[PDB]
């Protein structure tokens, strides 16, 4: 429960690169940028595409599928930069790769911030 | 389980919000406005403002106005100077207003981008380098007037006691008052007598603005006033900020948006530093001095925290100061300001902070 | 005195390097910084808007950039472009329009390359579907998309052929593309599987010889693709690691993390200890120097937290780059010798390149 | 006198904000940006207008008229930022004022760097 619901948790955490679900994040955490883990800061637009991966939840011991969507269309937030790389792979496994701008297909591709959206339990 | 969504509004009420205009001088094509909650230091959002943006919030609190310059390819191609209207709560772009390609490019003094008291017109400084004041009709989304009467003058000081009147500081050391009609065109104008000597006692452009009068401080620590309780502005001064002990250590004002006025008390706040001499007028504050403008005497002095710019909120009795990167929040409900908090890293290179208007 | 423009870069071409500063904190104002590697002097710069990529023409006359504009930066129509700049004047000459899908990402060399003959720029697209774009530089045309490269990533030119290159595909093999004189695909071939994508993923950065390329893996293995004959022959793994290395979990890490000194067969690799899942972009604790013929390490030196490198075959040099500072090494002997560090060459760079000398 | 000829001086002296002729400079010195005191870095364009002022030369004891031209049309150089203010005045004495972009009337107004051009004796 608590470990899956960042809006109820301590902001300091959620805003940390060590927060369990931020395990393959390259960019500024949206929750530090006037948004939350699952809401873009005002006036920035979610990416329809993202890199993906699983992260281990050390509270409940389960592995979860994460979609690392960006928020787009505003210039760089500049806050809470992370560069975590758990299970990240190069561009020949494109949807596991985080050295590309996942805003690339947005109406405006300027990168604002990135986040970690919980899809559900890892597939088994 | 979760879906990332957009379309959200700023999370804190308007009354908590401040606007830190970050020039980002090292990367001045990516200037922006950072929105913060002054009560807790939380970052709330931002508005991109391209090259050397200027910003203000509409007097009714509903919109943010920016002024900027674009080029088709940034460093080449056709120039577009604009005002943009943005929603204040959604921080989204709504409208572009075309300007002639001469909007002032410069540091963020308040007086370069202002509005009439009634909020119906934006009043902005041009430099081509010839100076004039541009008028934008917000409702129509149009540039409607170019005040060439203001050639050789600089900056816009709105008159808070009239709906569409403002003053500018002219090359003669006097003030030009412009009264706009309901169409945004000049309806009348007047020129004051000389207030200050341009050569001998230059003033800082930043006003300490009351409802019916404005005070200005000089490079040498004098104070001048412009009373606009009537149609004709009456000017006076100097009186000195300095007593004999102050003069002995060469205290003078310094900064950018360096003064403010608390209207209910008449207290004027001024950034000061010792060892003044030619070339020190933009030095960071060693102290903030608190002056009683009625008695023309200092009542308090506090550490300045290397501040350069300030702004005042009348109704909550607050002063913000800004050192280029950090914002200090002060309670000024009593004559000695009380430091409440410091917001660190609010900007990389900001000389202007403003409160969200709450006064309607 | 009179201030004049129109001047050329003060140091000769053979002294120049190009530090691609992404300026990630302000990524719309990325730029190329031109330095003299012999003395650390800043020589000039090329603005590259949002997330620019850069290369120098093989003939050394022009700088090519790739970038994205929008009419109003954060809104308006997108223009992805290649720009041609004069190398000596650092002036813009020509824009070549690309479809709005050029790769936006970190500055790996293989995202923006050219054929050996210099006639075609070869660039990576992602919409997110991947394709390789071909630009005819002289004609200033985008020739077309190599959609055959879908599911592949990055461009490795074949230095032994005029207009051939390879790309790394999701099947763990290589796709070779041979262009006609028009820049369209004339033929292609696919290698057998070189590496297991699942079990031993390779870094995309090649250690490139004239007729072969070597690649290092996340676990410190080495693979090779030999293109000396009609079709590519693949092999590997051999390990970078001896028992002692394995015991301390030494693995490669970085971005442009390898290089080859072609005349000696020495391969340079950034390495760090305590490797595990998620450390593949860690800064270099050490640089290892491997003899690719004997498959033995011949030197190890401090890494200076480097992330990217580049090799100059004509002067026997290696540059390394930690994000901000550039280290210059003499690699004419098996142990590299540090000549100097250029501090503050960039705010956020993962790519440095020499101005080409010779190389026919 | 050597104090009038920056190209003959040590670069460290000329690249300093305390160099005598840089007495009302707001911005990055062009001499640190791939140019020299009187030449724009490659691919940047001189401003046809500038703020001006005089500076005292303590090396020869004379006072000189300076034109503080910018180089324009490239993004910020970022090196050797100065903010000196000797005799600088606000925008109501506009051509003595240095809080405005003196690239404002260039074909491209993007500010690259600034310098101090020696006109003659004051």
């Amino acid at each position: 429960h608590i470990s899956l619901n960042p809006d109820l948790a301590n902001e300091d955490e959620v805003n940390s690169c060590d927060y369990w679900r931020h395990c393959a994040v390259d960019g500024f955490l949206c929750s530090c940028c006037g948004g939350t883990t699952t809401t873009c800061p005002p006036g920035s637009t979610p990416s329809p595409i993202s890199w993906i991966g699983t992260c281990h939840n050390p509270h409940d011991g389960k592995d979860y599928l994460i979609s690392y969507h960006d928020c787009c269309g505003k210039t760089a937030c500049g806050r809470c930069q992370c560069n975590t790389q758990t299970r990240e792979r190069p561009g020949y496994e494109f949807f596991l790769h985080n050295d590309v701008n996942w805003c690339m297909a947005n109406e405006n591709s300027t990168f604002h911030c990135t986040t970690s959206v919980l899809v559900g339990l890892a597939k088994n | 389980r979760e879906v990332l969504t957009g379309g959200h509004s700023v999370s804190a009420p308007q009354e908590n919000r401040i606007y830190v205009m970050d020039s980002v001088f090292m990367h001045l094509t990516e200037s922006r406005v950072h929105v913060y909650d002054y009560t807790n230091g939380k970052f709330l959002g931002m508005v991109p403002t391209a090259f050397n943006g200027h910003v203000q919030v509409s007097n009714d609190g509903k919109k943010i106005y920016t002024m900027t310059t674009y080029h088709e390819r940034i460093t080449r191609g056709k120039r577009s100077d604009v005002v943009e209207v943005w929603d204040a709560d959604k921080l989204t772009f709504e409208k572009e207003i075309s300007l002639p390609p001469k909007r002032v490019q410069g540091l963020n003094y308040d007086g370069l981008f202002r509005q009439t008291t009634d909020g119906k017109f934006i009043v902005l400084q041009n430099a081509s380098p010839a100076t004039s004041i541009g008028i934008v009709d917000v409702a129509k989304g149009d540039y409607v007037e170019d005040v060439t009467a203001a050639a050789g003058c600089w900056s816009v000081i709105p008159q808070p006691n009239r709906p569409r009147s403002f003053m500018t500081i002219c090359g003669d050391g006097g003030l030009l008052t412009i009264n706009l009609g309901e169409d945004g065109k000049v309806a009348s104008q007047s020129r004051s007598k000389q207030m200050f000597s341009v050569a001998d006692d230059p003033i800082f452009i930043a006003p300490a603005l009351d409802k019916d009068k404005a005070h200005f401080v000089s490079y040498y620590g004098n104070v001048y006033s412009a009373d606009f309780s009537g149609d004709e502005v009456k000017v006076d001064g100097p009186w000195s900020l300095l007593n004999d002990e102050d003069k002995a250590k060469n205290w003078v004002p310094g900064g950018y948006n360096l003064v403010g006025l608390h209207r209910a008390s008449g207290r004027m706040y001024v950034f000061m530093h010792p060892d003044g001499k030619e070339g020190t007028h933009k030095f960071p504050a060693a102290e903030i001095w608190v002056m009683d403008t009625k008695t023309k005497q200092r009542v308090a002095r506090i550490p300045g925290r290397d501040a350069l710019s300030m702004t005042i909120d009348q109704q909550r009795n607050l002063m913000l100061t800004l050192d280029g990167g950090n914002v200090n929040v002060y309670d000024i409900s009593q004559p000695e300001p009380k430091l409440l908090r410091t917001i660190e890293g609010a900007a990389e290179a900001s000389l202007q902070v403003q409160f969200h208007p709450v006064g309607g």
